[PDB]
């Protein structure tokens, strides 16, 4: 069969993945979308603020960077939505279905924008 | 003169060009000894440079505003004004040699086609035959024309393979 | 316990010219003679492919052994010519008197068709082509002081060349070693470690201690070369040597009584560069070769041959067995004693990597007198030995794939290191694939980021020392550690090994020989370009080796062979799947990667190291513009290629005008090659059909049927012309530039 | 100076015409591929057999001729 | 001769495994199974890379595409003089048998086979492309 | 000796001698008649 | 699926069948040649278009011809 390896087949690694929102079955797709969106949205603000074109402005740097992070989350939400449209047109987990993914994309937008807003509040 | 050109012997720019080249050689000369090996070589170069500029002027070439010789290719203009040696005469000089080489090679190729194994006569040259054909090629224009008139120069259309059409 | 012994066969082959008159005799396919022009190319392509002519390993080994004598004989003719031309057509004797003002020259051209202008004014009342091979510096270091000494070496070189060709004939036609002889790897390593490298190093130490050191000590003192004692007078008269080095007054007793400190006067550990000549101390170099001699002589007593003591290489390999690697190194010993290609793959890899290491160490630690201040020699030697290393490494991939197709046998390799590597090749190539993509974005993307920010008028947004900074902190730490090594970690060394680490510059004849090299943002960016282009070359070559036998596209690629064009247009198209084609593609990337290496070296040296010393300070050739300009692609185009190519394009009418011609001609050959790379033989075979018709019409059609080159030969002809044109273009550009200004 | 450049232009026109004209007159077939018409204007190749047939279609003759057109212009 | 029936419980060679094996296609579209009898335990080369030991008696392997199965078949027949046969297996559980289609390898002529895609003319007797134009789809003159 | 003279008759050997001769003739002519541009 | 056609110049050498790496071709009885057998292409849905069969055919011009056509998972030679 496939080449066995500790990275591919280890107990500690398997348990960690099984607890991630993507693999945690039994949770509504919308809730998983919010949990995933919040984590990525919070991180997405970092690089824009520190290395953006308006990084050296004292107060505008925080606003401009976070506002660009919010924009990228919006674009990503569109990518999630159209992916579901193309992939699911006609199985065990509700997420991998036309109904499930549409809820998942909506949750990501709500969670992602909340994370970007929450990141801004931390700064000011 | 022809096409607005002027004889190099009467060209101001042509004369100035010779001084520039000789001046460059003279400048390098004065950093050596009188009869050292480098000095002798440089003096020899200067002699050839002076001879070259005299020969081209003596040949009656035409120089442009650049002061460099230009050649006349039209046979009528060349023979009219004595420029036959630039392009016209060398034209028939080359064709004789070019036809010589081509005719000799064609004679050898026909000669070995009659042999049992022509391919082995091409990688491994039959030197005695090649030398024989090399000397007889001096009369190629006569032999070439006689083949044309007797109709043995070209293959028949029916003996040449062609693709579907 | 097969004894190690000499074993030969008497008169294996007859010496006759019969087969000289039968081309293709070596191969069954070509022995029948030509029918199409394809036969001619096949004759030269397969001439040295011994492994395919016969299946007998013994016959293959005997041809390899004698073909190596022919290579040695050719090098001796080449070496003899270099020494001879130094004696008869050089200004070496004048150069010894005034090394800092006279340009080395050892080639003279005849006065024909006006080519005598290439005999430039080089100094010493001599006219000739300036050489960048560094032979004058090598001869001075060894102690050569007259053209007679050069002449005798050339005559000895020809005698050695004759001996090498006799040996090849003797050991193939008269006394050919048997296969069991060639397979004494333990014995060969013992002799090559202690005998070739070991005694060779000791013998050269003898020359340096007795000839080079005394002669160069007086030359540096200013003594006229003609008034220096001859090397044999130094050898016969211990009184003379005692004057230069008092340690010689005690003879060899200190060596045998272990009072080795007595020899401190000529066996030194100074470090740094000799201030008078700008090269390494020869007393340091002598102690180096004495130390290296002992290390290798000890190394040559490690393997067991006939007297029990020693190691068995098979036993070492089989003992190194771990939990993560299955069987381990089992089976490698049989692979490496029955496959010449496997041996060649290893040796080319390390021999090429060594040639690249030589280039870095020789420029940073100039080992010859007056080598450093001769910028043309420094640039040429570094660039020459980088190119040699590059080609050898690509060959290592080529002959690793040949082993994989021809000499690999699954029965002998089951669950060993070799087998397990093949069983996760997708994991290796997929990860190496991602690393290359990552390195391409984060190294070349930075240049694109800088070029766009600069064009937009946003210099503060660029990656540079005056903007967002990328400091090689790790490299800077190492430079400082080596600079302070003599204080605490190498107490008995007087100076740092190189002046690149730090300290003060050494200037010879008003020119900088070596000075500290600073690493900044531009150096950070260029280095990660090197890592990118090297990693990609590994990807291409390693992919070819791992997928030589099969892939998910061609499950039976081994049966097709090592060198085939494709498996047809099916499966979407399978052009260039063979392992030979991975060498073909790998050559382009090796050329791409080494071109940046030699551009990096050329610009960095001129900008930051090379220059003229004056009262105010050091003025460099390009005035320190590397730091601010080499962070954009536009900077390289304008400041490096466009500005420095001024010398080559203005060369006409001077002694350097030859480089101008080759600069254009190289551009031509390179573009000519794209005809073979961008086309396919289908077009050309149809074109020849119409051309053949004209010859048939005139009864002048050849008996050997014209054929368009094969698919593989089109790719081989393309890459050879592409490399020659590209490399020759840089070669002309470098020499015309550095000779003109350097 | 104009003499040399004009003759280089003629080389460009004649060579580009050669490639394009061959691509058209040989489009329907050739000795190496007598029945090329049955495959169409644009196909990859006929495989490595018969010595190799890379760039044998009439589409490929046009493809090679574009290079010479750019060079000429 | 009758069509063999595949036995899913057939033992497989001694192989550690590799990364060149089946992918997600096998679980969604199809995969291929090759079976044969081995006279003695021997080492052979896997078309996916590596070496495997064939058990004495029946052996069974699974491959991702047909060409991989027929590549192993060539190795077993030419070197080991064996007579392997392989199937096409679908995710729904259906099994399709092929090679040898009728029990005799195609290289050997056998009565009962019906010629397919045979044109009783030469290549040079095909019609011109103009005569098969506007036939509803791109059609070569050879098809008609 | 027959085989050796056969080897000298091979295409690469003949071409080397022939072009060595041809080149030498052209070089020698330009040595005694330097800079020929017009027949004159 | 590609198109594979056998023409009446076949001499029944069987080389095309041996060359095929996907068992697309087979030999069938015939009376039009000395060998009394002809090549057949019953399983063209498995053809990948390698043209190894055309490489192996001795007749001039070829007696087996492959016309690349519509692509699919099988004809594109994919294992994924
Ligand atoms: C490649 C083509 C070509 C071209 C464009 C020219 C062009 C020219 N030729 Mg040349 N010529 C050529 C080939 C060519 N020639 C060849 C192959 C030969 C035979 C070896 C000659 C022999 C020749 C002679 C003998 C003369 C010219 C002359 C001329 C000039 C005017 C007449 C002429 O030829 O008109 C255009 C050209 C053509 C239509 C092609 C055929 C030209 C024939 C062969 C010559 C015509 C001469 C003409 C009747 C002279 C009348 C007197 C004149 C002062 C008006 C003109 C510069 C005349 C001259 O020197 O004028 C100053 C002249 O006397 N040519
Ligand atoms: C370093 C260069 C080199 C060396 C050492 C060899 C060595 C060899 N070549 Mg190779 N060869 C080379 C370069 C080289 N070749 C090149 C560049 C080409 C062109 C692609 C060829 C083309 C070639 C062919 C076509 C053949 C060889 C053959 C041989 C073998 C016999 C030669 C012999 O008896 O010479 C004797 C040498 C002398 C007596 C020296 C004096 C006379 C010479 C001509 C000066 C030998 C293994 C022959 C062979 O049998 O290969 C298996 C053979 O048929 N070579
Ligand atoms: C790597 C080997 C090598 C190379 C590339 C050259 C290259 C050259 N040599 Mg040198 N030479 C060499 C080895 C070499 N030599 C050796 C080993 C010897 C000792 C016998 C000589 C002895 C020698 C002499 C005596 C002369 C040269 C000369 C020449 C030049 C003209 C050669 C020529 O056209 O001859 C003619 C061509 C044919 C016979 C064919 C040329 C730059 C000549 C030179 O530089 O003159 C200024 C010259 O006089 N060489
Ligand atoms: C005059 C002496 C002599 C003679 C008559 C023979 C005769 C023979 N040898 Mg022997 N041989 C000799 C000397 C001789 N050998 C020497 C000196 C060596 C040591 C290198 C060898 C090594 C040797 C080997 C290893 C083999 C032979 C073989 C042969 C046979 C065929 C050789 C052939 O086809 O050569 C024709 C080949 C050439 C003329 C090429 C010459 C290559 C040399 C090395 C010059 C290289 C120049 C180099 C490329 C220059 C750069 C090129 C660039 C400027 C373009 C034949 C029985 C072969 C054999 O028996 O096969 C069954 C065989 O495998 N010989
Ligand atoms: C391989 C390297 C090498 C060689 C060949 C030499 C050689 C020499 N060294 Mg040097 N040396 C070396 C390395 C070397 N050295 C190193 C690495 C060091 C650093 C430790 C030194 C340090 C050093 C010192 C300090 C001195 C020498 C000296 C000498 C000379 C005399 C040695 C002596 O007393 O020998 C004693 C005896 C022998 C070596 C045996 C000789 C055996 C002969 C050749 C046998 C001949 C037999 C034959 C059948 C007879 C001919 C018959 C025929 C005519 C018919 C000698 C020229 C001495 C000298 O004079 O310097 C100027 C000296 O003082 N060396
Ligand atoms: C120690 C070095 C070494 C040795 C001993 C060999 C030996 C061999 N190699 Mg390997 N190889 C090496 C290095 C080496 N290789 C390197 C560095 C590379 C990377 C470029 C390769 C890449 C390589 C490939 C890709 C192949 C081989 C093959 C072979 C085998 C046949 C070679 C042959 O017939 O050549 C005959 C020689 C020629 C046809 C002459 C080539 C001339 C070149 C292209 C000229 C280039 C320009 C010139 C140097 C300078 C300008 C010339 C001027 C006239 C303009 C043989 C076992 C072949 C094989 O089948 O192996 C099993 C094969 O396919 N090698
Ligand atoms: C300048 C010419 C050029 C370029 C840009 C590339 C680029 C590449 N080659 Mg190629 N290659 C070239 C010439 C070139 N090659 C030539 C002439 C040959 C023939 C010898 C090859 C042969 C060859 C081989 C055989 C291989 C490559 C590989 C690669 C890849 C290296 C790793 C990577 O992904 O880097 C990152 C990509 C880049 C640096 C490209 C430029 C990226 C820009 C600057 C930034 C991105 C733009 C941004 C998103 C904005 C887009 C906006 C737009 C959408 C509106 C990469 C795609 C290797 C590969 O695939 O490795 C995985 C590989 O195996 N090449
Ligand atoms: C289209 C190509 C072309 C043409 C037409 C010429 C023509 C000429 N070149 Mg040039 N040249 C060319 C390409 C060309 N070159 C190239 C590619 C290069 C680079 C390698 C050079 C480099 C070059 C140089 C360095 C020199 C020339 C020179 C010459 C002249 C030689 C005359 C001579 O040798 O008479 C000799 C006389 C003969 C009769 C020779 C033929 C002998 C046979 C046996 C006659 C038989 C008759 C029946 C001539 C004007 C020389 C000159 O002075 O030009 C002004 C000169 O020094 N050429
Ligand atoms: C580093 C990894 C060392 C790994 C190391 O030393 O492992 C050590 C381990 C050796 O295990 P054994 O003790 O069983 O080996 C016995 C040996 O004698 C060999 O038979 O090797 C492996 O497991 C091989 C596969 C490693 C797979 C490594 C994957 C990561 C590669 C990263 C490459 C980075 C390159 C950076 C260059 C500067
Ligand atoms: C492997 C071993 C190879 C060894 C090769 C040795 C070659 C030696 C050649 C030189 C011969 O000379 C070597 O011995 C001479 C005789 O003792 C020494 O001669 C010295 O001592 C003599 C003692 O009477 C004096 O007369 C000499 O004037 C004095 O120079 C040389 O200083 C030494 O260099
Ligand atoms: C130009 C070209 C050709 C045509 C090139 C050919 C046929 C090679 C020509 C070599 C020389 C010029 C011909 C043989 C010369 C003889 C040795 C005779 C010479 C006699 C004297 C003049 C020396 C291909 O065959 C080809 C194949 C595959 C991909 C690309 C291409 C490609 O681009």
């Amino acid at each position: 069969g496939m080449l066995e390896t500790p990275v591919t087949s280890a107990p500690i690694v398997a348990t960690y993945l099984s607890n991630l929102p993507a693999y945690r079955t039994g949770v509504a797709p919308v809730l998983r979308g919010v949990e995933i969106g919040l984590a990525h949205g919070f991180l997405l603000a970092g690089p824009f603020i520190k290395l953006g074109p308006l990084r050296n402005v004292p107060e505008t740097a925080e606003i401009a960077g976070s506002l660009s992070a919010a924009g990228l989350v919006l674009i990503l939400a569109l990518c999630l939505s159209i992916y579901g449209s193309a992939q699911f047109q006609s199985a065990r987990d509700p997420l991998f279905s036309a109904d499930g993914w549409s809820e998942f994309a909506a949750g990501f937008l709500v969670g992602g924008e909340a994370g970007v807003a929450w990141a801004y509040v931390c700064t000011q | 003169d022809i096409a607005g050109l002027t004889p190099c012997s009467e060209s101001k720019a042509y004369a100035k060009l010779e001084k520039k080249e000789l001046k460059t050689l003279e400048k390098r000369l004065k950093q050596y000894e009188a009869d050292s090996a480098p000095a002798v070589a440089l003096k020899a170069t200067m002699e050839r440079t002076k001879a070259r500029f005299a020969n081209y002027a003596k040949a009656g070439l035409l120089c442009g505003n650049d002061g460099l010789p230009h050649l006349i290719a039209d046979p009528g203009l060349a023979l009219k004004y004595g420029h036959a040696g630039e392009v016209f005469i060398p034209t028939f000089g080359f064709l004789y040699v070019a036809g010589y080489i081509g005719y000799v090679g064609r004679q050898y190729l026909i000669a070995v086609k009659g042999e049992a194994k022509p391919t082995d006569k091409e990688i491994i040259i039959d030197v005695p035959l090649a030398t024989k054909l090399a000397w007889q090629g001096a009369g190629w224009p006569l032999a070439a024309v006689q083949e044309l008139q007797r109709g043995t120069l070209l293959e028949k259309e029916e003996n040449i393979t062609v693709s579907p059409r | 316990a097969k004894k190690v012994k000499i074993a030969v066969d008497r008169n294996p082959v007859e010496t006759s010219f019969e087969k000289w008159a039968k081309p293709g005799h070596f191969s069954r396919t070509l022995s029948k003679g030509p029918n199409t022009t394809t036969w001619i190319w096949n004759l030269h392509a397969d001439a040295h492919d011994f492994d395919s002519h016969t299946s007998d390993l013994e016959e293959i080994s005997r041809k390899v052994f004698s073909a190596h004598f022919g290579q040695l004989g050719i090098i001796f003719i080449w070496l003899s010519g270099m020494y001879f031309h130094g004696a008869r057509f050089s200004n070496y004797e004048a150069w010894l008197s005034d090394p800092t003002h006279i340009k080395p020259s050892a080639q003279v051209v005849w006065p024909i068709v006006g080519q005598e202008i290439l005999n430039g004014d080089v100094g010493g009342g001599f006219q000739g082509i300036q050489i960048t091979s560094g032979f004058f510096q090598l001869w001075r270091a060894s102690g050569i002081t007259s053209e007679l000494q050069l002449y005798t070496t050339a005559i000895g070189g020809l005698v050695m060349a004759a001996a090498m060709f006799f040996a090849g004939w003797f050991h193939y036609h008269k006394a050919a070693p048997k296969l069991e002889w060639f397979q004494n790897v333990e014995s060969m390593l013992n002799h090559h470690l202690g005998g070739l490298l070991g005694l060779g190093s000791l013998a050269w130490a003898g020359h340096q201690i007795h000839v080079s050191l005394p002669v160069n000590k007086l030359l540096d003192a200013g003594v006229d070369p003609k008034e220096i004692p001859l090397p044999h007078d130094l050898l016969l008269n211990r009184a003379i040597m005692a004057d230069l080095y008092p340690s010689f007054a005690k003879g060899i007793a200190p060596f045998f009584t272990l009072n080795w400190s007595e020899y401190s006067d000529f066996l030194t550990f100074k470090g740094g560069l000799n201030p008078v000549t700008g090269g390494l101390w020869l007393s340091d170099t002598a102690h180096h070769h004495v130390a290296i001699a002992v290390l290798f002589l000890v190394a040559g007593h490690m393997y067991r041959t006939n007297w029990g003591i020693g190691h068995s290489m098979k036993e070492i390999l089989e003992a190194h067995r771990g939990p993560f690697t299955g069987e381990g190194h089992v089976g490698l010993y049989e692979i490496l004693t029955t496959s010449w290609h496997a041996q060649l793959a290893i040796n080319l890899a390390l021999f090429g990597s060594l040639s690249i290491i030589v280039a870095h160490h020789m420029y940073a630690m100039p080992p010859y007198p007056y080598l450093a201040t001769d910028y043309g020699t420094q640039l040429s030697l570094f660039t020459h030995h980088t190119w040699i290393g590059g080609f050898c490494i690509v060959g290592a991939g080529a002959h690793a794939a040949i082993f994989m197709v021809r000499d690999y046998d699954p029965t002998n390799n089951y669950n060993n290191l070799l087998d397990r590597v093949i069983r996760h090749r997708d994991a290796i190539i997929s990860h190496l694939n991602w690393v290359c993509i990552f390195l391409g974005f984060h190294s070349f993307g930075l240049y694109i980021h800088n070029d766009t920010m600069s064009a937009l008028g946003r210099p503060q947004d660029m990656f540079s020392d005056t903007a967002i900074q990328l400091q090689p902190v790790f490299a800077q730490w190492i430079q400082n550690t080596h600079f302070l090594a003599p204080q605490l970690t190498a107490p008995n060394a007087l100076a740092a090994t190189s002046l690149t680490w730090g300290g003060d510059l050494v200037a010879v004849g008003g020119k900088v020989a070596m000075m500290p090299i600073s690493l900044g943002t531009s150096d950070f960016m260029v280095h990660h370009i090197h890592a990118f282009t090297i990693h990609v070359t590994v990807l291409i070559l390693l992919k070819g080796v791992l997928f030589a036998r099969s892939s998910r596209l061609i499950p039976d690629k081994a049966n097709l062979g090592f060198r085939f064009p494709c498996d047809g247009p099916g499966r979407g198209g399978t052009c260039q799947v063979s392992a030979w084609d991975h060498v073909f593609l790998g050559l382009f990337w090796m050329y791409n990667s080494l071109s940046i290496v030699i551009f990096h070296f050329s610009w960095k040296m001129q900008s930051d190291v090379w220059g003229t010393v004056t009262a105010s300070g050091v003025s460099h050739i390009t005035g320190g513009n590397f730091a601010q300009s080499a962070n954009t692609i536009n900077g390289w185009l304008r400041d490096f290629l466009w500005a420095q190519s001024s010398q080559v394009i203005q060369s006409y009418g001077s002694a350097l005008s030859a480089y101008g011609l080759i600069f254009l001609g190289a551009h031509f050959v390179w573009a000519f090659s794209l005809m073979f790379l961008f086309s396919g033989r289908g077009y050309w075979q149809e074109l020849i059909e119409s051309i053949v018709w004209a010859h048939n019409k005139l009864k002048v059609a050849p008996a050997i049927q014209p054929r368009a080159l094969s698919i593989t030969q089109g790719r081989a002809v393309g890459v050879a012309h592409y490399l020659l044109g590209g490399i020759a273009t840089t070669w002309s550009f470098f020499l015309a530039r550095i000779i003109s200004v350097g | 100076g104009d003499f040399l450049v004009h003759h280089a232009i003629a080389l460009g026109l004649h060579t580009t015409t050669l490639i394009l004209v061959k691509g058209a007159l040989d489009a329907r077939g050739s000795k190496l591929m007598p029945d090329k018409k049955d495959f169409g204007y644009s196909f990859p190749c006929d495989g490595p057999g018969r010595g190799g047939t890379c760039d044998i279609s009439a589409y490929d003759a046009f493809y090679l001729a574009v290079f010479w057109m750019l060079n000429t212009i | 001769w009758t069509v063999p029936t595949l036995n899913p419980d057939t033992p497989s060679p001694i192989f550690g495994g590799s990364t060149g094996g089946l992918l997600r296609k096998a679980q969604t579209e199809e995969f291929y199974v090759i079976t044969w009898e081995a006279k003695k335990e021997q080492i052979f080369e896997m078309p996916t890379g590596g070496a495997a030991i064939m058990r004495q008696g029946p052996n069974l392997l699974k491959f991702g595409k047909k060409e991989q199965c027929l590549a192993l078949t060539t190795q077993l027949r030419n070197k080991f003089k064996l007579t392997p046969c392989f199937y096409r297996v679908f995710p729904d559980g259906k099994v399709q048998y092929l090679h040898p289609a009728d029990g005799v390898y195609p290289e050997k002529v056998n009565a009962g086979r019906v010629g397919a895609n045979q044109n009783m003319r030469r290549i040079g007797q095909n019609v011109n492309p103009i005569k098969v134009k506007f036939s509803g789809r791109m059609m070569s003159p050879a098809e008609i | 000796m027959k085989d050796f003279t056969t080897y000298l008759s091979t295409a690469p050997v003949i071409a080397t001698i022939w072009f060595t001769f041809t080149a030498g003739l052209l070089i020698e002519i330009n040595r005694y008649f330097p800079d020929p541009l017009v027949f004159s | 699926a590609h198109i594979v056609k056998i023409y009446d110049t076949c001499i029944g050498c069987t080389q095309c069948v041996r060359a095929c790496p996907l068992d697309v071709l087979e030999m069938v009885p015939w009376d039009g040649c000395k060998a009394s057998q002809m090549a057949s292409a019953p399983r063209t849905e498995d053809c990948v278009g390698c043209k190894r069969c055309e490489t192996a055919c001795p007749t001039d011009f070829l007696s087996v011809r492959v016309y690349l056509g519509s692509e699919s998972t099988r004809s594109m030679g994919l294992s994924y």
